Parts: C-alpha cells; structure tokens; sequence
RNA sequence: UAUAAUGGGUCAGCGACUUAUAUUCAGUAGCGAGGUUAACCGUAUAGGGGAGCCGUAGAGAAAUCGAGUCUUAAUAGGGCG
RNA sequence: GAACCCACUGUCGUUGAAAAGCCAGGGGAUGACUUGUGGAUAGGGGUGAAAGGCUAAUCAAGCCUGGUGAUAGCUGGUUCUCCCCGAAAGCUAUUUAGGUAGCGCCUCGGACGAAUACCAUAGGGGGUAGAGCACUGUUUCGGCACCGAUGCAAACUCCGAAUACCUAUGAGUACUAUCCGGGAGACAGACUGCGGGUGCUAACGUCCGUAGUCAAGAG
RNA sequence: AUAGCACUCUGCAAACACGAAAGUGGACGUAUAGGGUGUGAUGCCUGCCCGGUGCUGGAAGGUUAAUUGAUGGGGUUAGCGUAAGCGAAGCUCUUGAUCGAAGCCCCAGUAAACGGCGGCCGGUCCUAAGGUAGCGAAAUUCCUUGUCGGG
RNA sequence: GAUGCAGUGUACCCGCGGCUAGACGGAAAGACCCCGUGAACCUUUACUGCAGCUUGACACUGAACUUUGAGGUUCUAACUCUGUCCCGUGAUCCGGGACGAGGACCGUGUCUGGUGGGUAGUUUGACUGGGGCGGUCUCCUCCUAAAGAGUAACGGAGGAGUACGAAGGUGCGCUCAGCGUGGUCGGAAAUCACGCGUAGAGUAUAAAGGCAAAAGCGCGCUUAACUGCGAGACCCACAAGUCGAGCAGGUACGAAAGUAGGUCUUAGUGAUCCGGUGGUUCUGUAUGGAAGGGCCAUCGCUCAACGGAUAAAAGGUACUCUGGGGAUAACAGGCUGAUACCGCCCAAGAGUUCAUAUCGACGGCGGUGUUUGGCACCUCGAUGUCGGCUCAUCUCAUCCUGGGGCUGAAGCAGGUCCCAAGGGUAUGGCUGUUCGCCAUUUAAAGAGGUACGCGAGCUGGGUUUAGAACGUCGUGA
RNA sequence: GCUGGCGACCAUAGCAAGAGUGAACCACCUGAUCCCUUCCCGAACUCAGAAGUGAAACCUCUUAGCGCUGAUGGUAGUGUGGGAUUACCCAUGUGAGAGUAAGUCAUCGCCAGCU
C-alpha cells in the first residue's frame, strides 16, 4: 500500500510532520511548505525517511 | 449455514430540540444523516450536516422557499 | 413440588461467621488550631519518655513557585485549587 | 490311568458352610513337572512363555507418617423473639455463558423543599396502522416501449392518523424530585392479553416490544 | 511361547545392561560366541518400487558456536581558545573485520529397514513404481439372504 | 403416570398359608451424556526443560627433527593396562617395587554447537434448540423495529481491513441522461448540427439519508491535509467516540464583503507493557560531567477468538477417576400432529351404452394417537432390557362363525356396504431376531392399546466393559 | 396607467394555446480601434456606438385545455373499559387515503423614469 514517510523542517529545529505516499506515481522526494512553531514562520519542508 | 447475520451499531439520530424551547448558543438541534432539514438564521452546519444554534433564542421550525424545504432557525 | 425430586428410624448429649493486625465509615467521650505517644524506664494500670504520626495548601512529570499554579509567544482562553 | 497339580461345562449357593466354594462330569500326570526349608530383586522401581498381569483379600504407579486444616467459580448445612421498609432474573464486558465487575432496581444516614408527578391548555418533529400506484419491482385483459382499464409489496411511497415522546404555563391532590455518603442482594425467570420474527397462523415450542399476575400474595 | 528361518550389531578392557562412582552381570565365554529385531514345524515359495523417513558410505563446496579482537564511534581531563568551541595521552562504554568443528544443505547404496503398489474418460494424465505366483461373498464383500449346484 | 386432591362406586373388626401387578419397591451422591479455565496415565514432526550420546576451545600436556597457520616422523618422563614377576601375606581386593606393551594420544574438569517422547512439567477457546462435524467471533448500510432514542434469534439481504499532493483550498466558469431528425467510411451504438419531453446522469467504493449558492463538471494560482486553544452541546458502565461558534499567530485565493483546522456523510481498525528515532530553559545517589529516567512528536500487531490470560503450546483413554446437572442428550411418560393410518365432499373419466355394480384423475374437509419426526415439562443422592418363555386384560376400524341392502346377483361362488365383540382364532425349516421368505395345514390363521403389557415371575442368543484377530482410517496412542 | 430594478410568497400563483406593446425603458442591432475574450470561433464575456426592427425575446391580456387546490357525508384505522379469538362486536373519544360537488389564468412591499 502507501509508505509513511516524515516531512523534516529546512529550518533546522527539528520539527517534522507525518504523511503516506504512493511511491510507484511519487518516486521524487516531496517538497511544501508548511508552518514551524519553533520559529513560527512558514518554510519548506522536505521528506525524509521514517525509520 | 446461513450467510447473513452481521449488522451495525446504533447511531442514535433525530431532533434533539423541538419547537418553543430555548436553547443557548452551541446546542446540537437535528442530528442527521443527509440535509432533511436545512439551516435559517442564527442556526450553523457542520462537517456531518449536524444542526446547531449559534446564538440564544427560541427554536423554530418551517416550510420555505421555492424547493419546499424545512428549515429550522432560532429568534432571539 | 402433596409430589412418584433431595434429607431425616427415634431420643439424649455435641456440631458451623472466630482471632490478631492494618484501613475506611457511623455513634459516643476527652482535648481542640491542635490532638496523641511507641519501644523503653518505673516494687509498675500511676509518673516519666516528643523520636514519630495525623490535621493546618495547592499546582506541576519535575526543577520550581505558592492563594495560586500548569499549558502558551500571550497578562488571551482553558484545567486543577 | 490313582496320588499330586490344574480349572473346560452344568446345577446349587449369592444377608453362602465359604469376602471365589460344594457336587457330577473334565485336563496334565518322567517333565518347558510338582513340592518343603533358607535366601535375592522395592514403587516411575521390581518381576512378567505379555493379561497392564502380580508386588500381604489394595495396583494405568503399594502401604504408613509428614507438607496438611492442599485447593474446590461445585453440592449440602447454618441454632432465640418482636417492629419498619422491601428487590432482581436487565444492559455492557469477560478462555465468558450455572462465576464476576460497572450501571439499572432495594435499604439506612445527611443535605435541601415543590425544583417532581397526575390532568388541562399551548407549541413541536415524525412516516407506523390504513391507503395508493407518482418512483422501484411485480400482475391480467385490450389497442398501437407507449395508450385504456385492473390487482399486489418487510427491505416501494404522491399521502397519512390514533396513541406515544419533548417543552412552557396553570388549579387541586400527594413526602415528590435532586445531591453526598454506609450496606446489599440480583445478572436460570414463568404464564396470560396485544404488536411481531421463526415454526406448520403446530407445541405448556423459541426469540423480541408492551401491560397484568406469580415469583415474594393469603381470601 | 516354541524348535526352525532371516536381518543386524559386537575383535574382547566386546557390544549390551545395572550403578552416582568403585564395581558387577555378559563370561571364568571369544564370531560354529554373545546382544537386539521380526517371522514361526514341514512342502512349494517369497513379485515391483530407494521418490519420502531411517541407516551406511563420500564431499570439502555453502551455512554455523564458544574462543580471538583488526577497525570505527562515544564518556571523562591536561592544555589551546575572548567566547562558542577544540582537545592529545591515560582510564572507560560500545562496535565488531579475521581464524573456527560436528551437524545441516549436496552425491551414492540399502526394503526378510519403517513404508508404497494410481487416477480420469483402449486412450490420456501422473508417478518412485502402478500387484507376479497363489487365493477370493473369505475371521476380509457395503449393496447382500449376490448367482448357480448339493443337502 | 395419585392410597392421601375432586366426583363417584364398593367395603363389619383381626389373623394364617401362598403370590409378586403397584408402593416410579431395597441396594450403590449414574459408570451412558454434558459441564468444571477438575485429575490421572498413554502418544507424537504440540510447547519448553533435563539425563544420556556426540563436536570444538582452554587445562592436566612434554622433547627432538620436517613440510607447505597447519600437517608429518621419532622419543619418554606425565598418564593407561580387567598383562608377567616380587614383597606386605596364610590373600584373583589393595598398596609399594621390577619388567613389558602403549603414550602426549585415550580419558577427566570448565565452556560451547548438535541430537535428544529416554524422562519431566504443562497447553490443546467460546457460541450452539444436547455434544461433535459445519458455520460464526471486529467495523459500515437496509429490514425485522410496533411514525422520538434503543430493542433478540445458527432471522432476511449486502459491504469493509482502502484510495488521493490532487480526487485538498480558493477565485471564475459550465450542466446531465434519453429520444427524434439530417450528415463519409460509420453501422444497434464513435464524432457534427438542430429540436422534443424530461432528473431517469453523476457523486473513487456497498446501501441509505442527501445534492442548484449544485455536494455533479472544467480552468488559473496555491498548501488551512497549519500551531495554541476553545463557550457550548450529542452519545455514553468505564475506557473511548462525535459536532462546534469564537480568540491569537503565520498563510493561500479574491477588487472586496469573505472562504479554508482535508475529501457530501456514515466503514478502511488495536488498549496497556517493552523497545527504536528527533527535540528539550526537567532530573542526574559526595561534587562537575556522563549513563540511565522524565516531558513533547513519531515508529514496530490478521494481538482477526479483533477489551488484546504467556515471549513461547497438539492429541488418546473401552484401563480410567473425582465434584456436579433432569440447568442438558439416549429409554419410557407428557404437549403437538408436519408425517403416518382411517373416513368423508366434488367429479374429468374407465366400465359394449351407463360418473356413482365396481374403480375413479385435478382439487377440498375432518378423525385417531399404532409410524418417522418437533419440543425439552418429569426422573442423572439410578424410572436399569432387543427378542423368546409363562400368564394375561381391554378396543373394534371384524379374520371365522351369526343377521341383512345393492350387484354388470341364473345356480354354485364372488364383489361392495350396513348390524354384530358371545366364543374361537396353526405346526415347522432359515436367522439373536421382531419382521420376512418358504413347506404343509385350518372354518379362520384379524388390526391394535396395556412403561413398543409382563426380567423383586424364568432366560440372556443380539446390543453396550475389560482379551484377541481381519478389512479400513491415523505417524502414533 | 405603462417601464426597470430589488424583495415578500412558492402552482388557487404553474405549463399550454391565441392576441397586443416601441414616446421613454428593454430587447434584438453596427463593428472589433484600444480594455478584455474563446482548450477553435466578438457564439458567450468585453469595449466603442445608434443606421435599422419590435421579427425573435421579455412583459401584459384572454381561455378551464393539461395541471394544481378542494368540501359535506360515509368507509378504513385507532387510545380506554367490556365481550369474543381468522382479527371481529358493544360503550366512549378520535378520525384518514381514494373519490364526488366545487374553485383557480394570483396577491403584497421599497425605489427610479414616462405620461
């Protein structure tokens, strides 16, 4: 089925969300912007593996 | 053997505040499936087509609009 | 259950909710923002012995604060007081 | 074929003369024979020409004493008197279904009184009984899938009650409602009427809803 | 149970059995002997299958234990740094390269080893192979009191 | 299934010899059956240990020569001898001494891999119109469900254990399906144009409730599939579950008022424990650190017997045992009467013609309580029997004998129906038989009830304990 | 008394057929230069304008044609008490659906233009 897979924060505090993914139609690394409460300001996020 | 015997749990639907009672902002009025009943004035609508009143007042039902649709409102 | 469901042939004697410790609630008595000693000593139910226990303040996982405290960027809102 | 060693058939005996026998018949009877005395093998061990046979009238693990008053959601029993109140056999979960736990139902104490109920009036939503063919299916006869007549339906509805249920106001009657604590029992129900599923519109049949009686109630 | 038959193990401080050991039986015996297993005088005999499990013999290929401890990464402090931080040696936590037997995987033989001796409509599929002699409604046959003959 | 209840019939009080129909007679807390998170013993490719056997490493364990860390040759001094001789000694034990044969092997201790029903402790679910076999166990939709909510059955029907970075957000924009005309291939039905009536289309997926501000269908830009919360409600044993205006921060789309905390909604799921990864102004066993722990976020379940007994578990008992149940089966009784048997109604037709002498299709209505069944009310601190023997008693739906009506009744016989229960009503062969077939009789060899009459009156051939064998099933018990 | 816009209401108000309206308003209407536009098209959206027409369209009027509304009476059902068990009857309260008579070619509010 779908894989898990966390969305890492480019800001370098640590934050990460959680999402699925088809790997088969999505073979690129996922990429969006998304709200830090840490630094409380909007970045990218990238993905990276869940482990 | 048969191949039936399974069915679903309750779900407890249907009006829970019925006309000339008053009500406080927040209280759930219709619980419901579909949209039986539609929403007037100072009454909201939720993700799951629940009714709800948004403000104190008296609770309201009605047949309206060119559709013949029933809708409930509060009148303050 | 008259039951054709169980038990008793009859009499006399014996035969089954206890004891210790801890805890909670209710009565009752003493003292009362305080109450009370344990082991032990004591020619000993007295008198000494205040170590300790309960009550008198909560919040928080905790460090910490304290009639407030926790969460939160927030003195907002909310939870326990 | 006697003694001796066995135990194939039948009668009797069965609180026997006898906790395995008597009587009449039966088998071996120089052999893998019978028997006396004294020794050896001890309990998950012994011995067995093997039947789980025998091991002191006890054997799919001897007897005795200790652990020991083993454990038993099972069965039985539980002893003087009077007064007041008074259930349940349901829901949920359970290696759970004849056990138990939380809630529902009982009782006692405290707090607090009309916040409670019956009835009248007013407001409100419904999709059942009945009915119908506008949808979904199904049915008969005509005309040319449609048109005219004609029926049916738990999982059909253009319709649609009586009752039940929620709220507000009000007279009268009544220790009503609610909150906080101590103690429980109960979680095998039965029949009758009404509305139904299943069964054969069978059953003192079985499973639900609703009311009465029994349970726990005599006349 | 039995005389007879067969297989198999045992070279003697025998195999095997009892026992914790010492030791004892086997046996004061020595493969024409001793233990285990199956069959059961005698007559005629004793068919096919080594795919499975077991046993026997090979292989040094793959896998694998204790032991060994190469590398890599952390903790700590002398010191170096304004600070952040860096940081040898010494102790210490961990990681785990290399070496490493039997067994197992692999290859053959063995049925008087445990076992197996078919299906679906002459044909076909499938097997390791598809029942030889002899016997058969039997201590084995459901249908069944099969059919025929004798009494 | 009544000596003791109701109605009624009969009956003066009490022994003795006999008898066994009843007192569900006495005897043994049923052995068959089921239950208990009972027992014992047995089996195995159930789970988990151990003995035994076996492999390597280290120690006991030494020396001298070789070859490509390992292998080889030789030696003796450790060690072995259930080999010879001598002494203790009068001794087939034992010890010391002298030889001989072996020898760094064998063997033993610690550690370690393998094998291991030899032996040991245990497990092997529940529901269930008895149990077993079969099926089911969690979630969603409809009906049953009696117009609020809720409501059971091994009642009637279907689905789920996912999908999507767009199929999410926003701004702007557009309407389906069907039929009829014409128009190349092209038609039943591809695309084009124009009309008619009309929600019958669609909504990722089952059904239901919905859907014009369309919740259906396109395009541009984007990440609100955000962080901290949250007045107030629904549902509810708990643990859980559901809806939500509004406030603060940072965003996206719109000129703007504004909309957005995933998708029309309701299924797509798993508590606690134990561990893994990221962050942290928490803690840190003398002190400074650190290891470990805490808090926030997240990962590993067909724990599917889905509130999840363990990290880890199958069978046999006719060799059996204990505690219980008539809460629950087999026999007989009871209720019922589908089935069974018997009777009746209508009558197509058959009967040379003629429905009804005698049969009677398609359909309909009852009776009985002899069959096969349904239920689980009595009995599990015992109601203890398939057939035969002995002895019976009742019913009539009559087998014989008696009396009659009709006849397709000449006579003799026969057929059918009505009345009638006084009496009577075979012996043998085969088989455990009841039954059945067969032989020969008789006026006839009737059908049933009585705990399928009768075993405290007899038997014990069958079934149903323990022994043994064959076929067949199982690795095996 | 007409026209336009925005609401109340949602068929007694709707469909259908027939007939009228150009002073103003509205509608078609001209072309496509700039704004803007089509998965192609100035067909729609948009801009710049009045040479033509009320043809179409939208409004207004007439018609019971289709549709819609709809009594009274009776019948079915039903709460309480009683009598019976193929699901009825009596007392008392309540009362449809279908069908019949009949009705209907709507009725109001705010603002702005023209007579």
């Amino acid at each position: 089925m779908r894989d898990k897979i966390r969305l890492v924060s480019s800001a370098g505090t640590g934050y990460f969300y959680t999402t699925t993914k088809n790997k088969r139609t999505m073979p690129e690394k996922m990429e969006i912007k998304k709200f830090d409460p840490k630094i409380r300001q909007h970045v990218i996020f990238k993905e990276a593996k869940i482990k | 053997s048969t191949k039936n015997g399974r069915d679903s749990n309750p779900k407890m639907l249907g009006v829970k505040v019925y006309g000339g009672q008053t009500v406080t902002a927040g209280n759930i009025i219709v619980r419901q499936r579909g949209t039986e009943f539609h929403a007037g004035a100072n009454v909201g609508m939720g993700r799951d087509h629940t009714l709800f009143a948004t403000a104190d007042g008296v609770v309201k039902f009605e047949v309206k609009g060119q559709f013949g649709r029933r809708y409930v409102k509060v009148e303050t």
